């Protein structure tokens, strides 16, 4: 299954698709939903021409490099004019409360790039009701050092000479969406072990996993973006037996703990709340065309 | 002190300096252009009592060098000094104005200076400058002296604040902070700075220390340092204190510091000259030499030297040679320097007198405050570099003619002259600069000739109040008018011949169709007077592309720098890519601040979302989808709909009168105020360790703690009132002034209470529930949207900043900051005063002439300074570059290849046209941001078999497009190699 899986969407990881048209005035019409509209109408200065050449040689790279195996992938949709508007989708890996999620974003690059790192935002928030992790505020922002500049570390920083876009995306997926999210905060490892921190975790996790099978799946299916329609549709298809799997093996963990007194309430909302989503998702994944 | 008048000076000088400004009377002697200068700056800087004085009497000759005269005074034979009395008190009713003139000789009285507290001289013999110096340092308290004079193109600065004069900040910088990371209990102690971010200190200053754990002793002690590392430094002994467990901060502490001086009598004979060009450090003794033996001339002869008799020059070079052995140091004498001071003798160059004046203006404010640290002793300034590219020019083009430019005539020379007035200069911005450009114009008599010349300003500003103060072309009447037009005005009352074409246009990318390449082409140099990089760069790229000389200047408080670029010889502006600048961590700025920046930027980012975005949301929902039912009925079929929440969410809040938006401002407070630290505290209690065992609350983190409200707190007041001015308006609530009384307010909140601390569904109830109140009126989907305005004294924006931001900073323990401050931080104000402007603008204005004369590269200069230090800085410009690529290919910035093509041209055409002329084919062909040939990415291979016409899409007005190429390196896994920008042609 994995080989089949790999080999139908290695054709589909990098594209191009039509986003902005533009109008006799100049004028520039968005024909799909984008977070960094202003910066772009505003910034129409043409004086860049190295983050042309860079761009260029990064498409060599983000074409055959891009990781692809059945417990993650990346694809890359890009503009079929312009050079600095990419979206990005990204699978959660496997065995995390984000396994087979469908994550995306918005990548910007300013015009002084490659002198500072470009601009990323989280667009599945479920309309910024939901802080998907410590790293991922609710508001759509994502942080990292790489992608930061301030004092820190000389070696913490967005290096123009070395740092590019690939080492950005590996290291989102690598380092923010892991096993357990709640440790990822500082000043709770210290209590790692303990029986308190097994249990916040475990309360953070069942609301992690109810969040994401509600704004992971079933929204992406009812109303995928126009971009990644066709990924989307043809991800989800084949991976429906492994999905219900994983939803009841998630639904009976849960209950485990609804009869704890700390947190027993909360278990139980959860539980209710996943019970709630899975009772529609199995009636969306059962009348999906074949693609 | 109002502040709508000298908000832009209080951030330089400071608000005791401005007191001390106040209750000072200043003596200044001869009308002259230099004195003039000076005048002007003190007066528009607010001295209380300004004196000028003189006792000779107007002449067409005067005309060249006065911009006030008129041809009426010349004819009455006035007084220069009272011709002169009415203009200047025009430029600030605050200042009180008095002419004298009582004349000046060896027997008269000096008892009356005694009054005035600081003395300036100009056009003055020496002898009498001699005893003037005399007698005033011999008062208690001592008068400061300072004398300037500008002959031909040289100048002389000097000073005097007696024997001992006292300074109370050294530098002016702002002290820096830093985080103690650990101390040792020896003799001497040692401390180590923390992590990263050098103390950047050195040895001899002094430090205070606060909030500090286990060491209480050293808490509010002062103690000197000794740099060991740039992370580290010792202090003293401390063997006998506690041991230290954390935390600490030390700033540093200003001393004041004592300077002396000398008699003038005493510094004639070796004196301590400043250095401004290191290339000929001993250029001042030399022109210090030259100037003396001038003066010992125009003593024994009663008159100046005339140009062109070589007798004249072997006096003044015998002269000089006799005092110069007399000299205690014993330097040569530079031969070309006297004879080239022989020969324009008796010119005068306006351009040095304003620099001159500018330097002379801020001494006098150093003088009569103690603000900075004053010059010592002498400043030689000139501009010889215009002339030695002259060779060998004939007397009678030096020769006065008998109009209003006999003194740049005689500075430079006929020719030059000529080639002046016929100058095409395009000139951006009409700010502070703009202004002083201006007026420097009129007085060269730039493009006065009939037949060609003119000058183009655009500037699409108006007059504000605070500009006043360091623009003196405008006026009190002339508030809410052009900026471009009023300039124009008051030119073209200086020179009548002066021939200015304003406009009122933004130089951007959008109005590119106006100023087109033509109108480039047509000028022959660029000025620019921009605050901003963005237009810079712009401007700096259209200049690029035409080979069109660029002049660029910039100031920021008493610092200033300028830059010459030239066609074929000099790098450009965007060769000099800047470093970027350090931005507030997400973490530091939302929920852990270490300073009042921190708090003022929370405070401003707050006002931004709650009444700009938000209400814009608000309105775009609105108008995107008709009426509140269909909405509804929308929501109930499963429809998603984007931001749904949030508009729900606002419309269910939505106040209705007076009473429901102070309770909103009180939730609001509450929310801001109380919850956010209850919550953090919740999160991480105090006690919390890292795995090290550090806690967690440690610098630079801060603990915070809740405030309770209480309408007895000024500061609370405040705050309520603004929030519940601003969400009346934004909700368009109409409201009365008296509602804004204490009593009032009490009256309200009695009856309101607090909910304690601790979707869908809701959301669509709430819905149904506002549609069956019959709340969803087309007026109710309306909300004004507020923009920030910081110069707006009754809008309340600046009050509300700051009452947040300072309770914002009183819940985390912090020192508040006051009114003016953080609106300047929140404003980003750049602080700004006229000395360092008139020096910039003589400086370019100097430039301008060699850049016109068409002088070789070595004649060109830049300048740096500082006047607080007081620092100058001459260096040579940046030279070309040479950029290789492959084959022994070379090209620079300046070059740009061509391609013609015509109607039925296609890509590939286009690349082997340019493998075939140059010798390398391209890989990637980019127009700007649009690409148009990338073998990488899919569906581009085809592209090769397309007319270039289809392709590129112009616009039928421009006959030509720029492209960008990029060619293949020698070896593969290598960044492409960059290549010149391509111009192709649609057809011959
Ligand atoms: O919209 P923002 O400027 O980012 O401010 C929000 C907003 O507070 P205000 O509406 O009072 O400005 C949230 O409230 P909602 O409008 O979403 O109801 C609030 O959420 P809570 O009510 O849950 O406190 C949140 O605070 P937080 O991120 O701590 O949840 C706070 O963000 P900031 O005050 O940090 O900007
Ligand atoms: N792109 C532009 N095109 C034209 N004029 C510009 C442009 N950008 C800035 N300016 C002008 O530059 C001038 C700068 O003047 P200055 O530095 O004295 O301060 P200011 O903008 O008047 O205001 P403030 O002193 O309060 O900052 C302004 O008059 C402004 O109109």
């Amino acid at each position: 299954l994995e080989e089949k899986y790999v080999a139908v969407m290695k054709k589909l990881q990098f594209d191009t698709f039509e986003m902005v048209s533009e109008d006799e005035d100049g004028k520039l019409g968005f024909k799909v939903n984008y977070h960094y509209m202003s910066q772009v109408k505003n910034a129409n200065d043409a004086n860049s021409a190295a983050r042309a050449r860079r761009l260029a040689q990064e498409a060599v790279t983000l074409s055959t490099s891009l990781p692809l195996s059945s417990s993650s992938s990346v694809f890359v949709r890009c503009d079929e004019e312009r050079l600095d508007i990419m979206k990005v989708l990204i699978t959660g890996p496997a065995d995390t409360p984000y396994a087979n999620g469908c994550f995306e974003f918005d990548v910007y690059f300013p015009q002084d790039y490659p002198s500072s790192p470009p601009l990323v935002n989280l667009e599945t928030t479920g309309g910024h009701s939901v802080r998907f992790n410590p790293n991922l505020y609710n508001d759509g922002k994502v942080c990292l050092s790489i992608l930061n500049t301030w004092h820190g570390r000389p070696e913490e920083k967005w290096n123009p000479q070395t740092s590019s876009f690939l080492q950005v995306l590996v290291s989102v997926q690598s380092l923010i969406l892991v096993a357990e999210p709640y440790f990822n905060e500082p000043g709770y490892e210290r209590s790692r072990g303990t029986p308190s921190g097994t249990q916040s975790s475990r309360e953070y996790d069942g609301n992690i996993r109810q969040a994401t099978v509600k704004w992971a799946m079933l929204e992406q299916i009812r109303n995928p973006s126009p971009c990644f329609k066709e990924v989307i549709h043809k991800h989800f298809y084949l991976k429906r037996v492994e999905i219900m799997a994983q939803c009841e093996e998630w639904i009976a963990d849960i209950q485990q703990y609804s009869s704890d007194k700390r947190v027993g309430r909360t278990m139980s909302h959860h539980a209710a709340a996943l019970k709630r989503h899975t009772a529609q998702l199995r009636e969306e994944l059962l009348k999906l065309p074949c693609p | 002190i109002d502040d709508a008048l000298y908000s832009r000076q209080r951030y330089v000088l400071g608000d005791t300096a401005m007191q001390k400004m106040a209750k000072s009377h200043v003596f200044l002697s001869g009308m002259g252009g230099l004195g003039l200068e000076i005048a002007k700056n003190l007066v528009l800087a607010g001295i209380k009592a300004v004196t000028i004085h003189d006792t000779e009497k107007c002449q067409a000759w005067d005309l060249g060098t006065n911009f006030f005269l008129s041809e009426d005074d010349v004819v009455n034979k006035r007084n220069r000094a009272e011709a002169v009395l009415k203009h200047i008190a025009e430029l600030n009713p605050y200042v009180h104005v008095t002419s004298s003139s009582v004349p000046f000789n060896e027997t008269t009285d000096l008892s009356f200076l005694d009054k005035y507290q600081c003395v300036v001289l100009t056009e003055m013999k020496l002898p009498l400058q001699k005893k003037i110096n005399d007698f005033c340092r011999s008062q208690c308290p001592p008068i400061k002296f300072i004398s300037a004079d500008v002959h031909g193109i040289w100048s002389r600065l000097f000073c005097d604040f007696g024997d001992e004069f006292e300074v109370l900040d050294t530098t002016g910088e702002e002290p820096k902070e830093i985080f103690i990371s650990n101390i040792t209990q020896a003799n001497p102690g040692i401390v180590t700075c923390l992590e990263n971010h050098p103390h950047k200190l050195e040895t001899g200053q002094f430090l205070t220390f606060r909030e500090i754990n286990g060491m209480t002793g050293l808490n509010g002690s002062i103690q000197q340092i000794t740099v060991i590392s740039p992370f580290s430094f010792s202090i003293g002994d401390t063997t006998e204190l506690e041991p230290y467990l954390h935390g600490g901060i030390a700033v540093q502490v200003k001393t004041p510091k004592t300077v002396f001086f000398e008699s003038l009598e005493r510094q004639l004979k070796h004196p301590k000259c400043l250095i401004v060009d290191f290339s000929n450090p001993e250029a001042p003794l030399e022109i210090h030499t030259a100037m003396l033996a001038l003066d010992q001339f125009q003593e024994k002869y009663s008159r100046k030297p005339n140009v062109g008799c070589q007798q004249d020059s072997e006096e003044l070079l015998k002269l000089a040679t006799s005092i110069s052995e007399t000299l205690e140091e014993k330097p040569d004498v530079n031969a070309d320097i006297v004879h080239w001071l022989s020969w324009t003798a008796q010119g005068f160059l306006s351009p040095l007198a304003a620099a001159v004046g500018g330097v002379a203006s801020q001494e006098v404010l150093k003088a009569v405050t103690g603000k900075f640290s004053p010059l010592c002793q002498w400043l030689y300034l000139e501009a010889a570099d215009i002339v030695e590219s002259l060779g060998k020019p004939e007397c009678e083009e030096f020769l006065p003619r008998g109009d209003r430019y006999d003194a740049l005539r005689a500075c430079i020379g006929d020719t030059l002259c000529q080639k002046l007035q016929n100058l095409n200069i395009f000139l951006v911005g009409c700010g502070a600069i703009g202004c002083e450009m201006l007026k420097n114009f009129a007085l060269l008599g730039v493009g006065t000739s009939k037949e060609k010349g003119m000058i183009t300003v655009t500037d699409p500003d108006l007059i504000e109040k605070s500009n006043l103060n360091r623009q003196f072309l405008f006026r009190p009447h002339h508030i809410q008018k052009p900026k471009s037009y009023t300039a124009a005005d008051a030119t073209l009352k200086i020179n009548s011949q002066i021939k200015i074409d304003a406009h009122l246009n933004k130089v951007c990318p959008t109005t590119e169709t106006i100023y087109n390449d033509e109108f480039y082409t047509k000028q022959d140099v660029i000025i620019t007077a921009l605050d901003n990089v963005e237009a810079r760069r712009y401007v700096d790229s259209r200049c690029l592309a035409n080979l069109r000389p660029l002049l660029d200047s910039g100031t920021m408080g008493t610092k200033g720098h300028t830059e010459v670029i030239v066609p074929h010889l000099t790098e450009s502006y965007n060769s000099h890519r800047d470093p970027p600048e350090e931005e507030i961590p997400f973490s530091t700025l939302k929920s852990f601040p270490a300073a009042i920046e921190h708090t003022i930027q929370w405070a401003r980012d707050k006002f931004e979302s709650s009444f700009s975005h938000k209400p814009s949301l608000f309105n775009k929902f609105w108008q995107t989808y008709s009426s509140a039912e269909e909405v509804l009925q929308k929501i109930q079929s499963g429809h998603s709909l984007e931001g749904c929440f949030q508009v729900i969410k606002l419309l269910s809040r939505r106040p209705r009168n007076w009473s429901q938006c102070v309770e909103l401002a009180r939730l609001k407070f509450e929310k801001y105020f109380n919850h956010k630290a209850l919550q953090l505290l919740h999160c991480f209690p105090l006690d919390i360790r890292l795995k090290d065992g550090s806690l967690f609350w440690q610098s630079p983190k801060r603990p915070p703690s809740p405030i309770k409200f209480d309408l007895n707190e000024p500061l609370h007041l405040s705050f309520l009132q603004n929030a519940a001015k601003l969400y009346a308006t934004v909700y368009c609530i109409p409201f009365a002034e008296e509602d804004l009384s204490a009593d009032a307010l009490l009256n309200i909140l009695s009856e309101v209470k607090i909910q304690e601390f601790k979707d869908e569904r809701n959301a669509i109830f709430q819905l149904e529930k506002a549609i069956l109140s019959n709340e969803a009126t087309k007026s109710d989907l309306q909300m004004a949207v507020l923009s920030f305005e910081k110069d707006d004294d009754h809008n309340g924006h600046i009050d509300f900043i700051t009452a947040a931001s300072n309770l914002r900073a009183k819940m985390y323990s912090i020192e508040p900051a006051d009114r003016f401050k953080t609106k300047r931080i929140a404003g980003k104000i750049i602080p700004a005063i006229a000395t360092t402007t008139a020096t910039v603008s003589g400086l370019v204005a100097l430039e301008m002439i060699k850049v016109t004369g068409g002088y070789p590269f070595e004649a060109y200069k830049n300048c740096f300074l500082n006047l607080a230090i007081p620092i100058v800085v001459f260096t040579e410009t940046t030279e070309v570059r040479k950029t290789k690529i492959r084959n022994g290919i070379s090209f620079t910035i300046w070059d740009r290849w061509t391609v013609h093509g015509k109607e039925d041209f296609t890509l590939l055409d286009f690349i082997n046209a340019v493998k075939e002329k140059y010798g390398i084919e391209p890989t990637m062909v980019v127009q700007g941001v649009k690409m148009l040939y990338v073998p990488v990415m899919p569906g581009h291979a085809k592209r090769l078999k397309l007319t270039m016409h289809k392709l590129v899409k112009p616009t039928t007005e421009k006959k030509y497009v720029d492209l960008t190429v990029s060619f293949a390196p020698d070896i593969d896994g290598d960044e492409d190699l960059p290549g010149p920008p391509v111009r192709y042609y649609f057809s011959h």
